[PDB]
């Protein structure tokens, strides 16, 4: 949810600094990923309707326990709400943020041979929207120069023409493209339209819709953090600044 | 033994998955809702001899003034518009237009994008599979009205087996001369020359008797939930449209004569109940769609 | 509702009758008994009064008739004028008794007509 | 079609043959005839 | 000889005589008009999230307060107008609706029960019968355009006898190759695609050659006097729903694929005349139904 | 409505008094009884309900030429509201009123070989509520007494043991017996508030239904469309 | 071939058609109502040590007070339930309750009367035809639970047919050993215990071994809309009190072990869908019998 | 030898092990709360003429306002619970709910998540397996009451072995004539027609005499821990209307024709300590799930 707000570059990669792996890796068993099932939509129909289950759904699912099940897991928190069952990584590896997984070498994590269109097609890029296609290629863009692959990045940008249209502009090292970004990433938010307690028809729509009405509760709540009124009470360490720079940015 | 299909039935590619949350689809009701005014516009300008009810009217359209220097092609929401239509018709299609701009777009006019208000009728004929014996030849052809052409020449009757779906609520059978019908493990009656079948009820035998070819020509009504705004004259309108537009020019898609067609071919596919919800905003689309254009040729 | 239809064959004769009987309502028709196809039973009209509908649904009784063709189409002119002022059950009494028993009508002045 | 009477229903009505004299003695009649 | 006709002309069955008086035909028009409202009014509601508009509609429609715990059904003036639909149809279907009924709800609007006002024109071909010799096959398939198959195997060329009824206005035939049609008694005619004929002029007979087969493409046009609130749109879409939902259901009926297939089958059958009035009044009828049914969905 | 709205005897004899026979004959051509019919009942069920067509419902139905058709009309007209459609019956009969025709001999009408078991079977008596059947009763028992046949009313009732626990305390000719009884004889009135505007499964309930519903509106509005055609006959 | 039916099948007897109208349909639910609050009115009086609740409870409901010297019997209240609960069964019943009563007792309290405001579930298993072949012998036992007890004397495996008929919702097939079942022209699966069916799906052929007998068990839930006061423990008491009052004793009536026997008995009669209301709102009377009787003896 | 045992005893598929948590627990007691005041409501709106105390009760279970023309199904509650009932289950259905759903609905009402503060009986009768001798056919019917029928064929008297397993409580046999039952290795005792055992005192030897057939009727009872608002005839009602809505249409999955038999089948299987827990919040969800839908019928 907190995740899923965030709108602009500069919010998401600061909210990653702060968040440890952790976050991104769910508890609880859910199901296996690829799967066609039948689901129950009484506002719509009687009978009931075929769906297929992915990793990007809101819900947790079960996780391989290779790398790329720990990578697919952070994207799929970022761009969903909810990471995958992978237990016994480790406190070390836990205990640290998820930019320092993507970006630093330090962690002691090998991601060098990861395959960008493998990791794309299994999270199911086609069914994503542009938000989500925007997000999981920041992802990409923090690997590619954890591991120097920036030539492999732009290379498999040009095999897929929609994702070059869309691909986000920063350098990954470099704090003054992160502030000029103006590219728009949230995925939930408070709503122009007219936004009715409804049911959706598809798991990874009503599984979306139900995290932007919980988002209006949230903003609404006292847990909600309101820059404007109470921007004395928040802590120096934590306090918007305009000066602000990632770690070795 | 042969199998014949209709053709319209074969292969139904996937549809898209983008855009059909709640935002989205007040997005679809927005275009139709401004787009008719758009039309509208042009009936008030030739009573009062003036251009600013259409100016008025384009400009909540295009969020802008329109100028006499170059054609008006509908702005934002027209580009926006265009785009959506290509991504309902194929999984392959890119969902190229932000979440933001369909946030902003929706806002314009204040509207319910509820798709199930309503029904509709549609009239194609599903025929899944037409079984006939060795020594006898069947063609099936057409989709608003199905003629079935059946000849043996064998040695004695034949029968032949109809397989209408489970989608069909109604399919009625008129035959050149009369024939004689009857469902599975039932007793066949004298020959009549019209039948009143449901296609839930089974698969149906027809005697086919030697001599002169029998022909049957078949009619269907299936009922759709649609939004009250749907207009099917204006849907098949728009239709046409996109596809002479080159608005259905991707890879590995099959293209259907009309909208009738097509929704019902996607019906008809495995777990093709998913697939119609989304056809039916692709055609509140394509509605909002064929009146845009109609008003601002490009 | 009362109808009633009455095919008489008569095997002494080269014409059939059709008497069919709707209510107050009497119709008949004059058939020739030649040149019948397979198909149907009654060959083409030769005298028309009216339109008789053969297809009527019911239970079939077989009989013999005792009149001969002439005798029955004479009958059946002569009720056909008196239908209004006769009740169905002497309009039907009066058809049955001559055809089946050759009985006469008792009506005096419809014997008359006849 | 005009409107029907009562007249035709009450002729073909069943009739008590034992009950009745005079049925009784013709139908005793021609048994004893045949 | 052989003998081909149109297989919706085939037995058309008896059409009610009920419900055909001056305070039924404005009964009809009521339902029609108060439905026109109920179908706007739910657009209305739809898109200002209020059910302000529809309340007012469907109290005016029905004379009830719609209600939460209950179904919103159309009240006893959707009662009406279906028994009134089944009524029409067939006359084995009752009558069941008493004359109190059909005053009131006629009463709640002042129209006039017109269905002379203006015209229709229906697009159904009447093939009532085509005669061939015995070396001919003759196929009839169609009703909105019918097309007649025709193959000769004789040695020589056969005359073929058209008849179209009396009622169509005007028959147009193209043919797949050139072809010489003329009246009877009159001379052939050099061959051409297409011809235009009247059907009261009386039976037509086509010369078929021998050898490839001659494939004739038939429309007609006819025009049957309507009430000025008639649409064929909307009057179409409630034939098939009355269709699907049985209300047609009745022993012993033929059934049809359009409402023109059945307004034309009625017209040609004998006492046509006063057959379409009760088509007419059924077509209005079904319009009203059409745009209930929408206004208020049942899944 | 105002032959179903009378809830007393000398009511309904009354009423009987001024109306004359032609209100309770029908000019509608209706349709045959006796008919088993699906009927749409979409209130309660998807599906169409079945019900079968009788005399006592208040539609018009076609009736026979006899006397025991032009019987059956009256007393459907009382039960129901609706006669039956017998034609040209004549303008001397349709001129006397309602009571004439039971009760008087000048009418010239005969009714002594009418069977009132065979009248009640063909009004499907055993579909009919008290109220329903205590009038019908009352048209028994003043038929009887014209013709001599107050022995044969009597001994019909004893057969039909139900039917003599509501039967009418009056005896024609005697107006004390009038005067005294206490029934209660109103199927229409005005309507407990409780009453809705829904309808009803079968087609007796749903027309007797509507006839209540629409005695509030009759009551209000009659007497004026009545006086603006009476005036200046 | 021999044929085997269900008992409580055969033959349902007409039902009443007086006391069904809307009126009549209050003062069955205002009698419910009322019934209900004399045995809360009594229990809370037992707990007070005091006779003033009981007192406006028995007032109410007979418009009488209660009297040490006069038997407490329900007053005009309990003779109409009486008489109204006869005519429900038969149409050879009195109905001797006039109007004007039923309609005064129907506002002593305000209740809508709506008879299709719930749902309620029925078990009885409807085996409508059981169509087995010579050398084999075949006896149905039990209504809520169905045992078919199938014997095959014959050279080979036999066939035998089930009808569940159109109208239970559900049914599960049991078996004591592992069988064979599977629809008209469908193949056959392996044996296993279980079989769940929907009875709308045509008739069933179970294959039948030789040897040892194969007993199949049979459960079925029906759903009949019910008003919302139903309560099943309620009334199948007031049922088994009516019989024991006499209230069902007419000549001609057949009679049942339950009131599930009695609704789906008549369901499945020709025309059964006109009967099924008025045996709800017999139910309902009999569960306002059952908590008038126990709160006061007779 | 031949072996018999209960049609419902065998194969019981694995249930869901999802929505089991604390968080999950009490979600489904809010979700049990709110559908009785649902319930009660609507018994409420009937008895005053007026809506306010069912849309007051409706808005607190689905979080809007009723609005006509738009069907109550209990909002985003309904779909909820109704794919968390799928979800318990069978193991291969899906678990579709977001975590922050079921927290967001938990918090609507105070309850507690405990399943096990109250105990309840059920009375299915476990007949894990009656071992027989060759001359001898073995039957075994029923659920609530099984009636194995035993038959002799032989020359002299067969020994039966039955085994009633180890969860149920007591469990009471009575024969149609008086047989002799007693424990292995145990002296037969006089014939009796009814004999009271512990399940757990090990199989039981019954003398089958050569003659006419033997009938044994058993009943059985166990406790199994259950919350406080647990209401048997409600769950039971609950699990009717879940099969004939099809939630309990999944692949490779058992039919059980009563909640009895469901939670037995699966508390006699491997790791059923760990399966009876997930069947008992099933039995909660299924009351809800059958107060909700009696609340807000569809025809």
């Amino acid at each position: 949810m907190d995740v899923l707000s965030k709108g602009s570059l500069k919010e998401l990669l600061a909210h990653l600094e702060k968040t440890p792996l952790e976050e991104a890796i769910s508890y609880r068993i859910g199901t296996v990923p690829y799967q066609n099932v039948l689901i129950s939509r009484n506002e719509y129909y009687n009978q009931l309707y075929p769906d297929t289950t992915s990793l990007i759904d809101g819900v947790s699912r079960e996780g391989q326990r290779n790398v790329n099940g720990l990578i697919m897991s952070i994207i799929s928190y970022v761009v969903s709400g909810s990471g995958h069952y992978i237990p016994n990584i480790g406190f070390m590896l836990l205990r640290r943020s998820i930019l320092d997984i993507l970006t630093k070498h330090d962690t002691g994590l090998v991601t060098n041979n990861l395959n960008y269109g493998i990791i794309a097609r299994n999270l199911t890029v086609s069914k994503m929207n542009c938000e989500q296609r925007k997000r999981m290629l920041i992802c990409f863009k923090l690997l590619a120069y954890k591991d120097g692959n920036q030539n492999d990045y732009e290379i498999y940008l040009n095999q897929n023409i929609p994702l070059k249209q869309i691909a986000p502009n920063f350098i990954p090292g470099d704090m003054r493209t992160v502030i000029h970004n103006q590219d728009q990433l949230a995925i939930v938010g408070i709503p122009a339209y007219r936004l009715t307690q409804s049911t959706e028809l598809s798991i990874r729509d009503d599984n979306a819709k139900s995290y932007k009405l919980g988002y209006v509760d949230w903003y609404n709540s006292n847990s909600f953090l309101r820059e404007r009124s109470e921007f004395n009470l928040i802590r120096l360490k934590d306090r918007d600044t305009k000066y602000g720079k990632l770690n070795g940015w | 033994a042969n199998r014949a299909t209709s053709a319209f039935l074969d292969n139904p590619h996937p549809v898209g998955v983008n855009y059909v949350d709640e935002g989205s689809r007040q997005f679809v009701a927005v275009a139709e809702l401004l787009a008719s005014k758009l039309i509208d516009s042009s009936r008030e300008s030739d009573e009062s001899n003036s251009d600013v009810p259409f100016v008025q009217a384009y400009s909540k359209f295009a969020d802008d003034n329109p100028r006499h220097l170059r054609v008006k092609t509908g702005g934002k929401m027209a580009n926006a518009l265009t785009n959506v239509i290509r991504s309902y018709y194929s999984i392959n299609a890119p969902a190229i237009v932000p979440q933001v701009e369909i946030d902003r777009l929706a806002s314009k006019a204040t509207v319910s994008g509820d798709m199930y208000n309503s029904y509709a009728i549609f009239n194609s004929v599903p025929i899944v599979e037409v079984l006939s014996p060795a020594r006898t030849t069947v063609s099936i052809v057409g989709s608003d009205r199905a003629d079935v052409t059946m000849l043996n020449t064998g040695a004695g009757a034949a029968n032949i087996t109809f397989n209408f779906g489970q989608i069909a609520e109604t399919v009625i059978l008129k035959g050149s001369v009369p024939f004689q019908l009857a469902r599975l493990n039932q007793p066949m009656p004298a020959a009549r020359f019209t039948y009143k079948l449901r296609p839930l009820d089974g698969p149906f035998i027809v005697v086919l008797p030697v001599g002169n070819p029998l022909v049957i020509s078949a009619t269907a009504a299936t009922r759709i939930q649609v939004p009250l705004a749907f207009n099917k004259a204006l849907v098949e309108s728009g239709f046409q449209t996109a596809m002479n537009d080159g608005l259905f020019d991707i890879q590995n898609v099959n293209y259907y004569s009309s909208f009738d067609e097509f929704i019902i071919s996607q019906y008809h596919a495995q777990d093709g109940i998913n697939r119609v919800s989304t056809c039916v905003i692709l055609g509140l689309a394509l509605q909002a769609y064929d009146q845009m254009r109609r008003a601002l040729p490009v | 509702a009362s109808w009633q239809l009455y095919v008489i064959h008569p095997v002494q004769g080269s014409l059939g009758l059709v008497v069919q009987l709707m209510g107050d309502a009497l119709t008949y028709n004059v058939f020739a008994q030649y040149g019948n196809t397979s198909a149907s039973e009654f060959g083409k009209t030769v005298l028309t009064g009216g339109a008789t509908n053969t297809a009527l649904e019911g239970t079939k009784v077989k009989f013999q008739t005792k009149v001969t063709a002439q005798q029955a189409l004479a009958l059946t002119m002569a009720l056909k004028d008196a239908a209004s002022m006769l009740s169905q059950g002497e309009l039907i009494g009066y058809f049955e008794q001559y055809i089946n028993l050759a009985l006469e009508p008792d009506n005096l002045s419809l014997q008359d007509n006849m | 079609r005009t409107v029907a009477d009562g007249t035709f229903n009450s002729m073909i009505m069943p009739r008590a043959v034992i009950a009745n004299e005079r049925e009784h003695f013709m139908k005793t009649r021609i048994d004893k005839i045949e």
